[PDB]
Parts: structure tokens; C-alpha cells; sequence
């Protein structure tokens, strides 16, 4: 749901 | 002299991953964001839970408080930011322009501007009052990662995955320096209290000093690991001189600014520390996780 909790793939 | 940072508290209730913990300037609260959609507030010294402050509809990767410590700014996947003033939990203007997720954002100073960067690759600058877009910086080829005013706010620095560190200036718009051995993705950037120094982390597990105006990296600091997300670093000065930095191995790492050296590193968390703060009068630093921890944590020193 946040870009920042996602990881740079 | 090395700290001596112990757990006080353990923040919960956020339901989805914390994405920014930030003290307020007046040093009695802390607000975070979340993957949750929702704003939290807690007591900076207590950690007791104040309120919820909802409205975007997609989650918020970063929060800001304004210089008198009355108002939020919020950056959102939903494409906009927006303006909150605490003690009512009003929205009083919603922010809209980015064309993508809205990843980070700062009041400058005076609090009469707003900074924002975006995935949309731009840095925009936003008048407080209005709630106007007052211009809109072609800033990078890639997501920006992280935008934050100088001390006086005539400068922005902003930094982003296509390598790159920029300082802006303000009044014009103008690029006015580009801080390039290689080029990797920039997770994060600020300047140091003084405005004299830039930190910024690259995904490539490594924390630099920058010197703005010679463009010279003054001090490197490593140990820790930091290859996909975009966590916050610190200058804490309430004591000792240290660089504060969360990590991929659910630790929060903290260097002697001037020898480089690990002089702390704190265990509790159960997911990457994206997010560490630094209190503005204690030596108090608040972390936070991510989706399979979901908690904030406050831990202090005697230095």
C-alpha cells in the first residue's frame, strides 16, 4: 500500500 | 565515547507496515505514516498513543512537521500530499500534481513551503497557504527518492535512483550543483544540521558525507545493509556526534560521525528498519518497521 515499504526490484 | 541507547518503548497499531517515525520541532510528539493509510500520533517521552489522523486513500510513505509543530505533510501513493493540522486532525489542503506516487516530502523553515518528490521523477514545490503548486523541478530520470531544505530553506537538496544528488535553489528553480566513482541508485539524502554537509545512502550498503560546494565525500560509513529500500538517515547531536541509520537486518546502526566506526547497533525489530529519528533536545532516537513487524520503537541514552 506505500512505495517505501516495497523493495527496489 | 560511545552511546549507551537502551529500549524504552515499543509503539503498536499501525496494521501494515510503519513507512516515516518524525519528531515534532517542539519535542513532544512523534508522528509516523503507514502502508495502513493512516497517521499516528504518540507521546515523544512515553510513547503513549495520542490519535489517528486519516484520509488518503492509498497508503503514505513519508510524514513532515511544520517549524511550529502544528501542522503535517503527508506523501501518498494515492498521487497527492496533504496538509493536516494536528490538534483539530483537519485536512486543510490536499496537494495535487504529482502524477505518481508522492514518496517523500519537508515544510522548509519559515513553514510557508512544502517539498515533495515523486516516482513521476519530479521535486515540486508547494505554497502552504494555497495549496498551489508553485513549481515543478524536471529534477531526475527516475523515482526521487528524497527531498529536504536547507537551514536557512534557500536550497533543496533531492536525490533519486538514477544516482544522483542534486541542490536546487529555491527562489529560482535553478539545478545549481550535481553530486556524481559511479552512479548507484540514491535511497536517501540531507543536509547536516549546519548545511554545510549532505548524508546520503546509496543501495550498495553505504552511508556518505558529502561536502556540497567542493563536491568531495568527506566521510563513508558501511556495516550495514542497504540494497532495496529507502530508509532514513540521521545527524544526532543532542549528545554525542553520530550518523543513525536503520537497515535491512532489522538493526539500527549508529557511527561516530568522525571515525566511521559502529559504535551501537540495537536489536528488538523483526522486519527491515526503514525509518529512524533523532529527538531535538534528548537523547532519544525512535525507529520503525516494516510489514512483518509493524512497530515503532523508542530507545534512549545517558549521552
Amino acid at each position: 500500500g506505500s512505495a517505501r515499504a516495497e523493495p527496489k526490484m | 565515547v560511545k552511546p549507551n541507547y537502551a529500549l524504552k518503548f515499543t509503539l503498536a497499531g499501525h496494521t501494515k507496515a510503519v513507512s516515516s517515525v518524525k519528531f515534532s520541532p517542539n519535542g513532544e510528539w512523534l508522528a509516523s505514516s503507514s502502508a495502513d493509510k493512516l497517521i499516528k500520533i504518540w507521546g515523544a517521552y512515553d510513547g503513549k498513543f495520542e490519535k489517528t489522523i486519516s484520509g488518503h486513500k492509498l497508503g503514505i510513505s513519508d510524514v513532515a512537521w511544520s517549524s511550529d509543530s502544528n501542522l503535517l505533510v503527508s506523501a501518498s501513493d494515492d498521487k497527492t500530499l496533504k496538509i493536516w493540522d494536528v490538534s483539530s486532525g483537519k485536512c486543510l489542503k490536499t496537494l495535487k500534481g504529482h502524477s505518481n506516487y508522492v514518496f517523500c516530502c519537508n515544510f522548509n523553515p519559515q513553514s510557508n513551503l512544502i517539498v515533495s518528490g515523486s516516482f513521476d521523477e519530479s521535486v515540486r514545490i508547494w505554497d502552504v497557504k494555497t495549496g498551489k503548486c508553485l513549481k515543478t523541478l524536471p529534477a531526475h530520470s527516475d523515482p526521487v527518492s528524497a527531498v529536504h531544505f536547507n537551514r536557512d530553506g534557500s536550497l533543496i537538496v533531492s536525490s533519486s535512483y538514477d544516482g544522483l544528488c542534486r541542490i536546487w535553489d529555491t527562489a529560482s528553480g535553478q539545478c545549481l550543483k550535481t553530486l556524481i566513482d559511479d552512479n548507484p541508485p540514491v535511497s536517501f539524502v540531507k543536509f547536516s544540521p549546519n548545511g554545510k554537509y549532505i548524508l546520503a545512502a546509496t543501495l550498495d550498503n553505504t552511508l556518505k558525507l558529502w561536502d556540497y560546494s567542493k563536491g568531495k565525500c568527506l566521510k563513508t560509513y558501511t556495516g550495514h545493509k542497504n540494497e532495496k529500500y529507502c530508509i532514513f538517515a540521521n545527524f544526532s547531536v543532542t549528545g554525542g556526534k553520530w550518523i543513525v541509520s536503520g537497515s535491512e537486518d532489522n538493526l539500527v546502526y549508529i557511527w561516530n560521525l568522525q571515525t566511521k566506526e559502529i559504535v551501537q547497533k540495537l536489536q528488538g525489530h523483526t522486519d527491515v528498519v526503514i525509518s529512524t529519528a533523532c529527538h531535538p533536545t534528548e537523547n532519544i532516537i525512535a525507529s520503525a518497521a516494516l510489514e512483518n513487524d509493524k512497530t515503532i520503537k523508542l530507545w534512549k541514552s545517558d549521552c
